[PDB]
């Protein structure tokens, strides 16, 4: 009869799930009355998000999805394409790539998609996207590979006018080639065409979340922008062709090793750095503990140093199956906890600002994957062998 | 007068007839000055939180013969107001600088003339988009702010101009490029404090050799103070302007410093005497004018209120400007004026 | 395995180039301060444009592109798909069609696309567009022939949401069928679907630029609009169903021969003229020197006359390989120069407002193609045998 | 200084030909300068030694 994508879609759909997130966040307190002819310029607020995800491990119930959907989640629900409902928990997330991993709680009879090799993609190749555009459900749209970046973001015309960046990008064989994302951050929604992380990168970032707790991406800990910013002018910067350092992050390697706002990096390991962009991307091709010597500019300053795990990708209330923001520290040198909060449920448990945890409630916790591997096997007695540098206490 | 109030719509039809006469050695202002104003303010309840409104006001001179008509639109705008958030309106309206300077524009006849109409964002003008926030989301009683945009009003159409035209174009003394401004006022009990800033692009038609005060933009900076309680009204405003204050017909002042102050008292029996002082001092004017007074006068007057609908007044403008070459060239009035008015209003 | 457009795209891409234009223009002088709540109403300003083009003659290095990209260019750069960079010069342009021709300076090993026959296009036919949507590079998108006009603008759904009107429209065989354009002039960007000039028209307009210097399109030199305009009302026009004459152009044939603002043309060579539109399009189906008698309306006026080359498509600093706005005059009757400027680099050389150039610095210059053919072969001694009607001077 | 004007025409004072100011200026901020504790070079003078 007539050609159709329905035959492979039937072998694919069981792997695509819907995701309903419920969570809260801090919003500013509304000042009243409200005057709409007056252009001006803390409380938790619940919000609801919804997106798609792809079953990537049928046994473990591992579902890949966008970080812009599950971010700040308190409750994450998943509904299979056959209608069965499950609960899910955060296992990992990485805001850079806008990719996150979750785990269906109590999976039973699941189907996982097969991942194809991103590296074999070519522009005229056919593409099919599957997502939940406006909430009304699971929509599939078709097209082709528009641009192969060459980070290799995949570009495709199988998008959706005014809709939210769905999820799965699949080839004509039903294999996963990329997860569609949203490059319009803290928004969701597209620029006109579609951007996907390639399947090979998805596989890679995803395994890290599993086997470590987070992705090994080191940060230079500087924060800044281009040489056009109001501060590059309001501070008049000499020789403009590089990355403007607006501030050096606290307790960072850039901070520790030496550097101060103003200097404009001009190179990284000999190579020219013409824009924060160039730099932000280059430092992203280097895993923790790496050493990268870069040239700065004040009069003619330059240094060499080693970076540590970034702070963007971190964990929260999913390490201890219970409930309560740690992350990994250097190589397999335990799990270092970061900025504690105000509610202080975890600080209340004797955990400060820089407390490592090499003791797996008794054993070795070189990382959050392991640590969490124990706070899930023996939920009975828990004594966190934490040692924030000196103090080696054992709280419950 | 509210002439309609039914099913959530209200219409107020208002106006006045001011039987008015000027006495002056200056025959260009001397004589019958009778006029009327008419207007309406309407409001419609959309929801418990949202109200729509519109206002229109018109002045018709009553001192001309029947073969002519001298009349104009003062304001004409439509808007939306949301409870404890703000309001927005668009049309012919007052510039946000007037939020502060209006505080001294309370004299029986004169006053309010260190600026004029169609004078960038200083008073009435066309194409104002105005956003206002009252009481800061209802969380700070008495604190108000506003931000305003004005679109270009350029050269007239159909007159052979090859640039700078708009559909509603006009003479250069009444033109403006795009502008933006803002105001903040705080009123606690009887006291008031306020400030405003405006910045408007000036058009090419305004920046020719035919006008003094050439410049890329017109800017104004205003501070004001008020006291209004116990039958006493006191207010003062100070404004610094750049390429924004007209110097009669000559063009604009490179820089001007404007000051207005008023003192008023309300007797129980209905008499309200008023004393005021206004001055506008121009600097670096060009054409050898250098520093000159643009305006300088003491105003003494009184209004008698028979009730809220009928009043009569006398206002005496004691004009401290002296007749010189500069004031002659600009066509600035230097003579005293006595005004006598009898006003019915509804 | 699976079908793909990648195999023909690989035979097509070497013909698609990227184009970077740098140039300036006259902007009004900003009036300060800036008041955003005040709706108001000369200096050169540099700008940058970027677009795509298609190699149409490998030997001559001839690239076709949109006039909205190269217009006002001072510097036009081209980058091949393999990454080689070249410089280019204007050879022709035509704002009506929004089509322009350029020439790579110093081509070496180029590939040209094959042009297919536009006339054989049909609506269900498959289509593929190639362009540079948001600057980020060369994107290809696919689809079909939506509407075949029947001027035959081609309509296709292979466009891009919110992006700039790319360039090449190719069929499934990799042959050029149309150049995508922008009908949202002095903007670029689409209405929702794509509009392309058909390949056969591209071939035709393009050859003219080569062999004459510009396209032979005669103008009636009137300027005006519909009978709805404020001026058709503000001047109250009797019997409204035609083209409103707002003004008769100076030194024009409409002017010369006879006509004055107000008259509403009702016909052109016997046929009804119900809209400026109808007329603007009809006069565009007539090459210079043609004769077209039309009926006007004042009380009942009508005339007959012959038109000359339009003024929209003209040349500038590309006739003399050097640097400095001429155009063709009637048949092969030399090259007539038009409105000189203020910088006066060319006026400074003894060239007024109406100076013809039949002398090829010694020879025959019946046209700009020829003229420019000489100011490129012998760049040594140059004596322009110009004669602006009477004066037959010989400047250098 | 006075004798120099007499016996030379002017005073022998060499310039480094740079022009600039402190690290507080709007241009030191609008251009964000790293390590601030010195002289900001806003421009190097033409035909100068600098």
């Amino acid at each position: 009869q007539m050609p159709s994508l329905a035959p492979m879609l039937e072998k694919v759909m069981p792997s695509v799930v819907s995701i309903n997130v419920e969570g809260s966040t801090t919003v500013n307190t509304p000042r009243m009355p409200r005057n709409f002819q007056q252009f001006f310029g803390g409380q938790q607020q619940k919000f609801m998000a919804l997106g798609s995800g792809v079953i990537i491990d049928a046994d473990k119930g591992y579902v890949v999805t966008n970080n812009h959907v599950v971010d700040n989640a308190t409750v994450i629900k998943v509904q299979l394409s056959d209608g069965r409902k499950f609960d899910a928990k955060m296992v990992g997330k990485d805001p850079r790539s806008d990719i996150a991993l979750i785990q269906i709680q109590n999976p039973k009879n699941l189907t996982a998609i097969k991942m194809a090799d991103s590296d074999a993609l070519r522009v005229g190749d056919y593409t099919v996207a599957i997502g939940n555009p406006f909430g009304l459900g699971e929509t599939v749209t078709s097209g082709i590979v528009s641009a192969l970046g060459r980070e290799n973001f995949i570009q495709t015309d199988a998008a959706i006018n005014r809709g939210n960046s769905g999820g799965a990008l699949v080839n004509l064989n039903g294999e996963l080639i990329g997860i569609n994302t949203a490059i319009l951050a803290p928004d969701g929604g597209n620029i006109g065409i579609g951007f996907a992380i390639p399947s090979n990168m998805v596989k890679n970032l995803t395994s890290q979340m599993v086997e470590y707790g987070q992705v090994k991406r080191g940060e230079l800990g500087i924060m800044g922008t281009e040489l056009n910013s109001e501060l590059a002018k309001a501070m008049k910067v000499d020789a403009q062709r590089g990355a403007f350092v607006s501030q050096v992050l606290p307790n960072s390697s850039a901070a520790k090793a030496g550097i101060k706002a103003g200097d404009v990096i001009t190179s990284l390991n000999g190579k020219p750095i013409s824009s924060f962009a160039a730099l932000r991307a280059q430092v992203g091709t280097m895993p923790v503990g790496s050493k990268l010597t870069l040239g700065l500019l004040r009069d003619g300053k330059q240094v060499n140093v080693n970076l540590e795990l970034q702070q963007s990708s971190q964990n929260q209330v999913d390490s201890s199956s219970i409930f309560n923001e740690m992350s990994n520290k250097g190589k397999d040198q335990g799990v270092v906890v970061n900025n504690v909060k105000t509610g202080t449920p975890a600080a209340q448990i004797g955990l400060k600002k820089g407390d490592v945890i090499i003791g797996a409630n008794q054993q070795a916790v070189k990382n959050i994957a392991e640590l969490r591997k124990v706070l899930d096997s023996k939920p009975s007695v828990l004594a966190l062998n934490i040692q924030r540098g000196d103090s080696t206490i054992y709280l419950l | 007068a509210e002439v309609y109030n039914k099913d959530g719509n209200k219409l107020d039809l208002y106006g006045k007839v001011d039987g008015l006469h000027y006495f002056s050695d200056n025959k260009d202002v001397d004589g019958d000055q009778t006029y009327m104003r008419l207007g309406f303010k309407g409001e419609t309840q959309v929801t418990d939180q949202l109200t729509g409104y519109g206002q229109w006001e018109y002045q018709i001179q009553g001192n001309s013969a029947e073969n002519e008509n001298n009349s104009w639109t003062r304001v004409a705008f439509a808007g939306l107001k949301f409870q404890d958030v703000g309001s927005f309106d668009y049309g012919r309206n007052y510039g946000v600088v007037y939020d502060v300077t209006s505080w001294t524009d309370v004299l029986p006849e004169f006053g309010g003339d260190t600026y004029g109409s169609d004078n960038f964002m200083q008073q009435r003008g066309n194409g104002f988009a105005t956003y206002r926030n009252t009481d800061f989301f209802g969380l700070v009683d008495g604190l108000n702010f506003a931000v305003q945009y004005q679109g270009k009003n350029g050269n007239p159409s159909g007159e052979g101009f090859t640039s700078g035209v708009t559909n509603n174009g006009r003479d250069a003394l009444r033109q403006n490029g795009d502008g933006v401004g803002g105001s903040i006022t705080y009123d606690y009990e009887g006291f008031g404090i306020g400030g405003a800033i405006s910045s408007s692009k000036r058009t090419d038609a305004q920046n020719t050799a035919a006008y003094i005060g050439n410049g890329d933009r017109a800017e104004t900076y205003t501070g004001g103070l008020k006291y209004d309680a116990n039958n006493i009204y006191l207010a003062a405003q100070y404004t610094q302007t750049y390429n924004a204050t007209r110097v009669g017909s000559l063009g604009w002042a490179n820089k001007a410093q404007n000051f207005e102050a008023v003192a008023q008292y309300q007797f129980d029996f209905g008499l309200r005497p008023s004393l005021a002082y206004l001055q506008s001092k121009g600097k670096n004017l060009g054409r050898g004018y250098d520093d000159e007074d643009i305006l300088k006068y003491v105003d003494v007057g009184a209004t008698y209120y028979f009730n809220k609908n009928m009043s009569t007044y006398v206002d005496y403008k004691i004009n401290l400007l002296d007749d010189n070459q500069f004031t002659r060239d600009a066509g600035i009035n230097t003579d005293n004026i006595v005004a006598l008015g009898l006003v019915y209003q509804f």
